């Protein structure tokens, strides 16, 4: 009957403090190992940390020292800060739950539904359309619709491309 | 043939009761019955009777008596809410060993004064484990927990060294105590015999080894509720004792500090000397030999030929993973990684290092803590280790090797290793007879 | 001397002969937390033995430990005689047998004492 | 240490599919990831199974390696596989990954479109589920597209290696 | 079977033979501090009761006869009509006063009948 | 002719006794054992003369609901360190936006925090400086968000030894006696609510409307109106509110307004005219027999000068409603499809609930909108009389005192104690 | 007219028909800190008088006041004469000079009940 | 001869109950159970009792009942936490104040109000035995604020003590010794049987007895050991004297809000003259009560001893100063001019003696270390009037005795209401042999 929530999905740049609360409805705070986990396409499924009822945190050994996990116990919550986010942790964040007791054989459970975070990496560019088909070369927000397509391209600059084959372009924060 | 009604006969059914207790403190023994010394056991001949200790109401009895009994000793007492305050903490540097190096932090904070319009500057040495930084020379801190809740500090006047209580039984229901010397916890028992009232229980809280406690009388006996399932935890019971001795090497000094009219806070002097941290010791021969008595006993269970291991613990709390006790009125921690770490195939000593908080967390309440205070001087210790706890790792239905790790976690599984051989039944005298025999 | 429930194990042909140290050992034979439950135990006990006495009282058994009656026994509620039930069960294992039809016997023997006392006064009115 | 996972298992419908691990040296639990929804575990030690699983999932572990072995797979197996243990030092650590997939469809060759500057190499129609480019370059994941077919696209400031069929 | 109060408007020749189902209903039950001084209560409101048909002679029966001759002064009606046309509340309402020179002359009865046998008994 | 001595006899006396109580919440499981299916053994040929306003088990009532009511709040935050001074700004000029210094977990750090008050909880200490209505006279506790002061049925039983017999009179009006007496184990399941002028989700009457006093001749006492058929109503809370918490100290928190979602409308519900009309036809027609066909019945809004006395003050959803019943009050009558009566309701979150000199409760604000759904069961009169021979009469809500609403529910039962010892004369004699 | 416990200092004799105005008073005599007192107080005078009656009814004397019992005087716990008991002694110094042999009499009077209660039994089976 | 047995006999034991509270203010005897009058007090013809007073248990019950409903009173008082602040005190010397009136300091200081922001300056007048230095003007503080803090008590609850009666529980029984000269212990003839004790009033006093019952026929002297030095010689008088102790000056109470909800109630300015409370002692009297003392002593102690009267010794102010209260405020009457007699044995109206009675208003009551009660002013003038009917004495030691009055130990006061009381345990059963048997 628990089911556990987090918070809306988010956007940040780099050099910066990452947020995020959980909310547990149903069932009690204690005995319980409230944990926090991430999904991503480079490295895969990865542990951060958990936090017990009393304060007592335990941080994963590549994360520590930018991690910080605190727990709220009279408003059932219990929130994450990732400190000096870069551009390679654009994932999505769950939260799970592990019973009290021995971690040998303990597996996670209680998922949440995950919040995608992705890292802007400090770009905001408007369109640049080149003729071939046709080619988009940077843009940053995702407003693009071409009207006479490839999805888009994941740059090393932060800027966003792709092209169509068989026009109109489209931008809605630069009205282009 | 017609019916005769005879009243006070010897039956007897199963039923639940509120038991009161007896004596011969946290504990409260000065309101308790007062026991008489008097032939109370006698002996029932001819009888078996059905004992689970896995379903016994009087460990769950117990548990809400003890439970109800602590936080009554510290509603007169001081509660630390204006203590939790901006801690301004420095580094200790003075003699250090380099094993307790950063474990003591030297804060310095304000506090009020017994006058409401003044304040003062006082210091303190809090440990690592009950301060949390903020600020994510000087760093700012804050206790573990005055986010959570503010809670009392326990009197000097008061101890928490356990003393024996006797657990008599109500008119009309008696106690069975099991004397059957091979007993297992589950199953029918040949030699039954009735007492007025239990003997001596000593409440001593542990998590991994059984402080204290009665033992065994053949040999070591191993009691699950089911073994073949590895989610329900091992109670060994030794036949003899291995003799542990604490060790707090530090000479503390306790200086009352005034935070308000007649209540006073007792933080942390200097220490006089070096800095050591805390051990613990055990024989190394006499372990072995009680290890290899208990793998031994556990290969009747397991196949009489699987190469039984052990290894430390795998809990995520200090309370799991930690064998944890009080000695002096100091609630101590010890790492115990160097007992369970063998292999066998079918006057040296054991230091076992400590650590030690203050922000006491008892049966695992929400926002209910301790501020357990100092002690003066050093703090010594002779225990017996009558008992393990362990648990079994298990992914295989046929198995050549199996691990067992020491457990912990509930309070409850303690108090049953003591209250296995007895039961509380209800005396129902009433009964009907055939008899040639009638009225007029 | 056995003692109390010191003969559960003989035959209850002798142990009909030690009512007295089982009907004699019951009746007792916040600002704490041992105030009110033993309280409350006390009261529970109390009115444990006055339901029995009460029960005995109605079937015209008040005062006495061994009473006879004038209900016949049935021969559905068991089939066993005379020579082997008093001398080789126990009252425990008797308890086990008729557990099922006690409500019936409780209920005849209250009809049989309300039948004999309106009787008595019916003679007497003569 | 890291456990080690096979990076792609491709089986038939109603065959039967074995994913291994190694470089564990205690019980192994499998989660199952599906795009868009949250992982869920289906063998949560070395060969149990909770509750609401289907029989088809099974799984053992001899010596250091565990292996898992999908009973007559269907459409529906078809997800992202992790495995984990616990240490001592950090407390869980992850596998690799995984990806089952079911053929349902025959196989098919790519077209690839080359245009010059006024580069981009566009690659569409195939299902092998994998394309690797090789020729500054950013590669684009296999993503899907109209009548169950899959895209990729290459960027450089094109050789397409399909198997045993470069083009 | 009627019930608990099944024969309250019945006549006191049909409404003595049920009262067993009153009685046996007086202790615990168709019928903190609160329920310790309502069991308390209960109990000692039982006992009273149980002491009064002790201290009479009549302990252990419900219908018990004495000796007591029955003045006229209390009531002169008929026996016939007593027991036929009349119910308990009723007649507890027309003897209300007169109780306690009863009671009183139930226990001096009691009192030289136990005095006679302990006489008779001593030769 | 000798006396016999007879026991357990049925003869019963009237008598007070405490009685029991069997069924997060108004009353707790915490109290309570189960109540399994009942007894309803029909005393047949028995008249029991009844009285329902010299009754003790609605002071039994009374005292135990306030009781219970206390002990919910033993457990929850004394909102003592926010009586501080509010710098507040600005229906219009109801919902005002208030800023002040409030303390942290840390004792050293002080915190800066806004909130939004309702105009009936804060009063001025001379403009834009204002402080809470509560803070001269006493500390408020702030109501625990998890318990809910939902209505659901309570059953008293009796102890042994005393007996509760209900009366089964279909026509039966207060008083007198009652030829259906019945016995029963525990009383059926009444819903304890807070209620003014109007009794809200209360058991009906089978037959017809009935109209029960004390007095009906004197003016001075309260006339208790029962129905047949239940009036609905159903309420809205238009306004989307946001919950925020501000942090007190160590472990309390305050839950006080956020933002407000969208527009800012009053809080307003309503009553069928169709139904309502001829209610009050039934209520006259049933109301003409104790005083003359030929009497001129007329209805007015109110005449109190307090808040819960004028207004019809009830529990909607968790917050605490006072609508103005002006225009159901509003009627002549004279002897001879989908509109709604719309009335406005006013919010109140510092709360003195039973009257009580020194203890109050401020109530936590509820998220989303909240909405009624009720059934009007009664009604509390009070007759303004003036002249012996009157062809208007004035009938005016009333309210005031809280025992009112619970003795429309136990006015059936009585509660008597057993005597089973009697004496008659048997021609016998003891040997 | 004595009054309850008027008759202490009277004899044997002139005491011994006053025994129910005493015996009235042994259950009851009456119509925040003082509830568990009386509460308390309610319960062991309660438990006493139980205790008395169960003792009373041990022996096969429930519901009399004087009951005789088949077991005879030793004439070693007092030898002296019976009418110098009943008409020259008070029931203080009785007690003060039988407290000593009161427990072997407790036992005795067991005895011969449970013993009369077999022979009962036996000669009822005719 | 066989055994018969009875069930009813008078036969009583020594034991000890629970014994509750009857009554037709702090003593809550609204919560006791509600007596009808007196209908019956059996007297006992033929009995002989052995009473005891200085092992009596119904004086430790009576302790433990007062001390219980003090605590229990004072339980939902405003408690004074914020009051221990800096008090800046100066000395006053407004017009007329004799040269043995140093004291009664004006205190100003910096107090909360209700709400937490804001702080207001009030004044107050605090007598000098309550106020301590810390060090224009000096600086000072009040005296328990490092020991606890105090409970003021409510100005609706009163003081005066009403009479309460102790009954004894079902299966237990009061006797009553009706002897006119009984010295407490031995055989007490005539011994009375009650239900329920008389009208005890539970009066608070250190030195002489306040309201009480006077004695028989004499001045009788009663002590657990007359040789012994360390015991305290209780003297129970035969005739009252009457003692007159008033407060002439002219209070003004103010009230100072202190927080949401609280009062305290602070003595304001003095509406006329500044004199000192004193206890007038009729002088003929007292020598008369003097003399009756002194002749019993006489008799007690040796025909030809010379005995000597003086005043305390020394000890805390609770201790060698008469302490009571007259309404709400606590005097404390020198009486050192009431023992200043010398009693040869060779020689065998209007006037009265004064005693000056100073005043305290902050109350350590039952001298247990963590308790306070802060008495709240009483405006106009507190007079009072009230027997003098005993008085606790200590021999302090040939042919010369010096005696000097006792002090504490309010279990002393006590004894001297329950000294004819004694508690029993009825055993009704018999077993007397008869000339009967059984069938
Ligand atoms: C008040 O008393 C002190 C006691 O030392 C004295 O010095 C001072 O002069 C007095 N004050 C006045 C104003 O006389």
């Amino acid at each position: 009957q628990v089911q556990l929530q987090e918070s809306g999905p988010g956007v940040v740049k780099s050099s910066e403090t990452l947020s995020l609360t959980c909310t547990v409805s149903g069932g009690s705070m204690g005995g319980t190992y409230w944990s926090w986990l991430r999904l991503s396409p480079g490295k895969g499924l990865e542990w951060i940390g958990y936090i017990f009822h009393t304060g007592e945190t335990n941080y994963s050994p590549s994360l520590k020292g930018r991690v910080s996990i605190s727990v709220d116990t009279s408003e059932d919550q219990f929130s994450l800060r990732l400190r000096s986010v870069t551009a390679a942790d654009t994932a999505v964040y769950f939260c799970a739950s592990l019973p009290r007791g021995q971690l040998v054989n303990a597996y996670f459970r209680n998922w949440g539904r995950g919040s995608l975070v992705s890292v802007t990496a400090a770009s905001t560019k408007g369109p640049s359309v080149f003729p071939l088909g046709c080619l988009v070369k940077d843009y940053f927000p995702e407003p693009v619709t071409v009207s006479w397509t490839f999805p888009a391209v994941l740059q090393s600059s932060g800027l966003y491309s792709l092209s169509s084959v068989v026009c109109n372009v489209n931008h809605k924060p630069s009205n282009t | 043939l017609w019916v005769t009604v005879y009243y006070g006969v010897p039956v007897w059914k199963d039923a639940e009761t509120t038991l009161f207790c007896a004596s011969d403190n946290v504990w409260a023994t000065h309101a308790c019955v007062p026991t008489d010394p008097n032939p109370q056991e006698i002996h029932l001949e001819n009888v078996t009777e059905e004992f689970n200790m896995w379903k016994n109401n009087m460990v769950e009895q117990m548990h809400t008596d003890i439970i109800s009994l602590w936080d009554q000793s510290l509603k007169p007492c001081v509660k630390l809410t204006p203590l939790c305050v901006t801690l301004q903490c420095t580094n200790v540097t003075n003699n250090i060993t380099d094993d307790m190096r950063g474990e003591l932090k030297n804060c310095s904070f304000n506090m009020t004064t017994e006058l409401r319009d003044k304040k003062q500057k006082v210091y303190s040495l809090f440990y690592r484990l009950d301060v949390v930084q903020i600020n994510e020379s000087n760093k700012e801190y804050r206790l573990i927990n005055c986010n959570t809740s503010a809670c009392t500090q326990a009197c000097p006047k008061v101890s928490f060294e356990p003393i024996p209580i006797h657990y008599c039984a109500p008119a009309g229901f008696a106690i069975l105590k099991c004397k059957d010397k091979k007993f297992n916890g589950t199953g029918p028992c040949p030699s039954v015999s009735t007492v007025q009232c239990t003997h001596g229980i000593k409440p001593v809280v542990s998590t991994q080894l059984l402080l204290n406690g009665s033992l065994a009388e053949e040999e070591v006996m191993i009691r699950s509720e089911n073994i073949t399932n590895n989610a329900k935890n091992i109670l060994v019971q030794f036949n003899t004792p291995v003799q542990i001795n604490c060790t707090r090497p530090n000479n503390n000094t306790r200086k009352s500090i005034r935070i308000g009219p007649g209540q006073a806070f007792y933080a942390t002097g200097d220490i006089i000397g070096d800095i050591r941290q805390a051990h613990c010791n055990v024989s190394k021969a006499t372990w072995n030999e009680t290890l290899g008595k208990v793998v031994k006993q556990l290969r009747k269970h397991f196949g009489n030929n699987t190469i039984i291991r052990f290894a430390n613990s795998s809990g995520g709390d200090l309370e799991v993973t930690t064998h944890s006790f009080n000695c002096g009125g100091e609630f101590f921690y010890c790492n115990t990684s160097g007992l369970f770490n063998s292999t066998w195939i079918s006057n040296d000593s054991i230091t076992l290092p400590c650590r030690i908080k203050q922000i006491i967390n008892m049966w695992q309440r929400i926002g209910q803590c301790m501020y357990a205070p100092p002690i003066q001087g050093v703090i010594r210790c002779v225990s017996n280790i009558t008992g393990l706890i362990l648990t079994r790792d298990g992914g295989s239905t046929n198995s050549t090797t199996e691990t067992f790790r020491p457990g912990g976690g509930d309070m409850r599984d303690n108090w049953r290793s003591e209250l296995y051989k007895y039961k509380v039944v209800k005396i129902e005298p009433l009964g009907v007879a055939p008899t040639r025999c009638k009225r007029r | 001397f056995l003692g109390f429930l010191g003969a559960a194990g003989s035959t209850m042909g002798a142990a009909s002969m030690t009512l007295t140290v089982q009907a004699r050992n019951l009746l007792s034979g916040k600002l704490t937390v041992w105030g009110i439950k033993q309280l409350q135990a006390r009261v529970l006990a109390v009115e444990r033995y006055l339901r029995d006495q009460q029960l005995l009282g109605i079937w015209g058994c008040s005062g006495k430990l061994i009473c006879c009656t004038n209900v016949p026994w049935n021969s559905s509620w068991s089939n066993r005689n005379l020579s082997e039930i008093w001398d080789n069960m126990t009252w425990l294992q008797w308890d086990k047998e008729i557990s099922n039809y006690t409500q019936i016997i409780y209920g005849l023997l209250e009809e049989s004492q309300n039948q004999q006392e309106k009787n008595e006064q019916d003679l007497l009115a003569l | 240490y890291e456990l080690t996972q096979p990076p792609s298992v491709s089986v038939s419908p109603g065959q039967t599919a074995t994913i291994t691990c190694s470089g564990a040296s205690t019980n192994v639990c499998w989660y199952q990831v599906k795009p868009g929804q949250s992982p869920e575990v289906v063998i949560f030690e070395n060969y149990k199974r909770p509750s609401g699983i289907p029989d088809r999932f099974s799984g053992s572990k001899s010596g250091s390696t565990a292996t898992l072995t999908i009973r007559g797979t269907q459409a529906i197996d078809e997800a992202d596989y992790y495995c984990q243990v616990w240490d001592s030092f950090s407390t869980f650590v992850f596998g690799s990954g995984t990806q089952v997939t079911v053929l349902g469809q025959p196989k098919a060759n790519p077209t690839v479109t080359l245009f010059p500057p006024s580069l981009v190499c566009l690659i569409s129609d195939f299902y092998p589920g994998a394309v690797t480019v090789a020729w500054g370059v950013e590669t684009t994941t296999p993503s899907k597209q109209s009548n169950n077919k899959y895209a990729a696209s290459s960027y450089l400031s094109c050789q397409v290696t399909h198997e045993g069929s470069t083009v």
